[PDB]
């Protein structure tokens, strides 16, 4: 025999959204009537108009309370149910986790190792510690429509509680930079090669799904055991079906050294300046993760760069690698080659090799 | 590396 749905506790609730944030409930709430459960304890029922709920009203529980609600369709306001709206696939419940120790920090605070408690499967956790917060699921909006090789793969978000988490599979030879700094030594240039096209391969795949990576840098690229590449640190990142992301309005934080002119000073974000980024990225790779522009500040550096002034060819960069930079630092964004014209060049470059 | 501007 089967337990009832309403007989089950309010943690089990398809339509129990627990720490949902506000932009959210907002999203997910379509059609008049279109109803969901959230912790503010007090628990909230929003159908958008909010009423806050040893008996519940506005029973023994708050899902036979909303089952009366929905069974008798009495109002609450005149607001009457219609429509329970449930989580997505890919809402995971804290206890689905276990917490290993941090790996890393950003923004929005601390970066974790996990596990999967149901398979083992070993995970890094993203956690938020409130406009920021607002933007804080950001990257899972971007990273839930994708699945590719050379990009971080969402496994799942942890919304039901404070706090809230991202959890992405983890690749766990850790970022890029401290790669070239620890190992690049030992490293053959074919290696390099392959890794930057894994690096391709991946921007290119985000210029096709209309994102805006934003922070390109080997920080933000993870090497897994195999010596594979992934992007990762979708924070900043932004989808714009007409390709270009305009900076909204108020301070922003920028890596300037990797930051295209026209996206600095004028805020124009497009795959063509993530292209630039990419420049730089190739500058780091071929000099085993030296600091970019490591005698100007971020000011003068951005005065050289004005000026026509770039980065020199690191020492035994193959010819064909540098003149790839020098293309993707272009000034005018029009000039830069694809991700796709990079990519063919990288494995071209590397099939010779 | 980040600037706040
Ligand atoms: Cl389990
Ligand atoms: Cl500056």
């Amino acid at each position: 025999s089967m337990i009832p749905e309403v007989q089950k506790p309010l943690h089990e609730q398809l339509w129990y959204h627990g720490a949902i944030p506000r932009a959210e409930v907002a999203e997910l709430l379509v059609h008049s009537g279109d109803f969901l459960v959230r912790e503010s304890q007090e628990y909230v029922l929003s159908v958008p108009r909010h009423f806050i709920i040893n008996l519940y009203r506005l029973f023994p529980s708050i899902p036979l309370l909303i089952d009366h609600l929905l069974s008798t369709q009495q109002p609450l306001s005149g607001v009457v149910l219609h429509r329970a709206v449930p989580k997505d696939k890919w809402v995971l419940n804290h206890e689905d986790l276990v917490l290993g120790e941090q790996i890393g920090r950003g923004n929005f605070g601390e970066v974790f190792s996990g596990r999967l408690r149901a398979d083992n499967t070993l995970v890094a956790v993203k956690s938020c510690r409130p406009d920021l917060k607002a933007k804080f699921l950001q990257e899972a909006r971007i990273l839930k429509q994708y699945s590719h090789p050379n990009i971080v793969r969402l496994i799942g978000v942890c919304t039901q509680k404070q706090p809230i988490y991202i959890v992405m599979e983890l690749v766990q030879g850790g970022d890029f930079l401290t790669f070239l700094r620890t190992e690049g030594a030992r490293l053959r240039v074919k290696t390099l090669l392959q890794m930057v096209g894994d690096a391709a391969a991946g921007m290119e795949y985000l210029e096709s799904k209309c994102c805006i990576h934003r922070d390109l840098a080997a920080r933000n690229c993870l090497v897994t055991e195999k010596n594979v590449l992934k992007i990762s640190d979708f924070g900043m990142s932004r989808e714009e079906a007409d390709g270009v992301y305009a900076a909204s309005g108020g301070l922003r934080q920028v890596p300037v050294k990797w930051t295209a002119p026209e996206a600095l000073n004028y805020g124009r974000y497009s795959s063509e300046s993530d292209v630039w980024s990419f420049g730089i990225l190739l500058w780091e790779t071929f000099s085993l993760g030296a600091s970019p522009y490591p005698n100007l500040s971020n000011q003068q550096t951005r005065e050289f760069v004005e000026k026509g002034g770039r980065l020199p060819c690191p020492e035994l960069c193959p010819d064909a690698v540098f003149r790839l930079m020098e293309q993707c630092w272009a000034y005018e964004p029009g000039q830069r080659p694809s991700f796709s014209t990079i990519y063919q060049e990288l494995q071209s470059i590397r099939k010779r090799h | 590396i980040y600037e706040s501007l």
